[PDB]
């Protein structure tokens, strides 16, 4: 399943280990600075999604410590730190307590000894206009595919805009439910035949 | 475009795309206690003896990564900054780009803070377009950690990366530190002879001379003048 696939879900309850494992894990977490506690975060599944690969973990406020916490909590170790420069139309920074914020930070986590990625391609600073509120920059797909060309990723609490080829997206706002990979779709039967995602 | 791909193709970072209070610097600079410094090998120093207790840290420890005497985490983490720190007080520490990112922050709450800010250094390389095993991109940034203790600039510091060994990091960090009004006790461990500045007691092992004396420093701040913050005018 190359093209894009999806499942509109709550992620607290859905059963990830029906997905299989992923080269790459993105996530754009709405944290409590429609939100997550805590202790949901901590609580997430994300251990069953990888044997070996790398975990992008969108962070902001207090949930840059948050974020490290579960990343660390989930089995990953933060190696690199991606910063996105928000810029308008014309490459100048756009100045959003004490500081004006010019930035959103990725953190980049590793688990287990991943082989084969194109680690060093690209540099850790993007610089990518600002779109609607949350939108994060589409130059983070690139960087992902040319890291692990080819490879399945899975990105959470992603949006329509978010779905991409060799991604599977969860979120709950996106519409229905949209899988083709026939592996997933025979776990997804199995675990979800009345197709309801329920506590 | 895409300058991501655009540094793939040609190696120019992307942040090389970036389009780039007169008073205010004119009360700093008037409220500005004289230069003063010392030289003192930190790791054999008893800090205990900088006195008064400090409203503006800014610690900036020689690390491994920088070059590529360096101090460790290991050797950071046990420096007792809480005991030269005063109770409502400000750090700002340089965390390089690697596991600093984790381990400065262990610091800050090891000394009492909590992170408040997270400044990037952004380096471009207009001049010359074109490491760590564990790294799964190019690094071309630092971090200085800002952090608080008790009750118009941006976190973004854009300037050409440096010549190969040139370990300095951006002035422009004082320029945001003093912009705050954060108190006029100023302090910075593991500064230069390069670095000294009106303002600030600068400490470290490589200055070539010294001019501290507890008793002087002690008196820039001895009343009616305790409570400046740097950017207000001279009692008379
Ligand atoms: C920070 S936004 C993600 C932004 C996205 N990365 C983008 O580029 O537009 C967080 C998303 O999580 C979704 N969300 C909140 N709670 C959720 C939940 N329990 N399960 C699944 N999605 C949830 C929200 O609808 C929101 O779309
Ligand atoms: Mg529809």
């Amino acid at each position: 399943l190359f093209p894009p696939q999806w499942i509109c879900c709550d992620i607290r309850y859905l059963d990830v280990s029906i997905l299989g494992k992923f080269a790459v894990v993105m996530a754009d977490p709405p944290w409590d600075i429609g939100t997550l506690t805590d202790d949901e975060m901590r609580r997430l599944n994300i251990p069953v999604l990888q044997d070996d690969g790398f975990l992008f973990l969108w962070v902001t406020g207090r949930a840059m410590e948050l974020g490290r916490e579960c990343l660390n909590l989930w089995g990953y170790e933060r190696v690199d730190e991606i910063i996105w420069v928000k810029t308008n139309q014309l490459q100048r920074i756009i100045r959003t307590h004490w500081l004006n914020h010019g930035k959103e930070h990725c953190l980049v986590g590793v688990k287990g000894n991943p082989q084969g990625f194109n680690q060093g391609l690209d540099c850790d600073v993007i610089v990518a206009e600002v779109r609607s509120t949350s939108h994060k920059p589409d130059e983070i797909y690139g960087m992902i595919e040319r890291l692990s060309p080819g490879t399945r990723k899975i990105e959470l609490f992603g949006r329509p805009h978010n779905v991409q080829p060799n991604w599977i997206t969860l979120g709950n706002q996106l519409d229905g439910i949209h899988l083709l990979d026939p592996d997933v779709v025979a776990r997804f039967k199995q675990r979800y035949p009345d197709g309801i995602i329920s506590k | 475009n895409d300058y991501c791909q655009h540094f793939v193709d040609t190696g120019h970072r992307p942040q090389n795309f970036i389009r780039d209070i007169r008073l205010k610097d004119e009360l700093i600079a008037k409220s500005n206690t004289p230069p003063m410094y010392l030289q003192a090998d930190i790791e054999a120093f008893d800090i205990r003896e900088l006195t008064p207790k400090f409203d503006v840290i800014l610690l900036e420890p020689p690390l491994e990564e920088y070059y590529r005497k360096c101090w460790t985490w290991d050797d950071i983490m046990k420096l007792e900054i809480d005991e030269i720190a005063a109770p409502r007080s400000f750090i700002f520490l340089w965390c390089g780009s690697g596991e600093g990112l984790d381990l400065g922050r262990v610091c800050l709450r090891k000394w009492g803070y909590r992170r408040c800010e997270d400044i990037c250094w952004i380096k471009t390389n207009k001049n010359n377009p074109g490491l760590d095993p564990k790294a799964v991109f190019q690094r071309t940034k630092e971090h200085c950690l800002m952090g608080i203790k008790g009750t118009v600039d941006i976190d973004l510091i854009i300037t050409e990366e440096p010549e190969i060994g040139n370990i300095e990091k951006p002035v422009e960090i004082f320029h945001i530190i003093e912009h705050f009004c954060l108190g006029r006790r100023r302090l910075h461990l593991f500064g230069r002879d390069s670095t000294i500045r009106p303002g600030w007691l600068t400490v470290g092992p490589t200055l070539t001379n010294s001019n501290y004396n507890a008793e002087t420093y002690a008196s820039y701040f001895s009343a009616p003048n305790s409570y400046l913050t740097g950017c207000t005018e001279e009692i008379e």
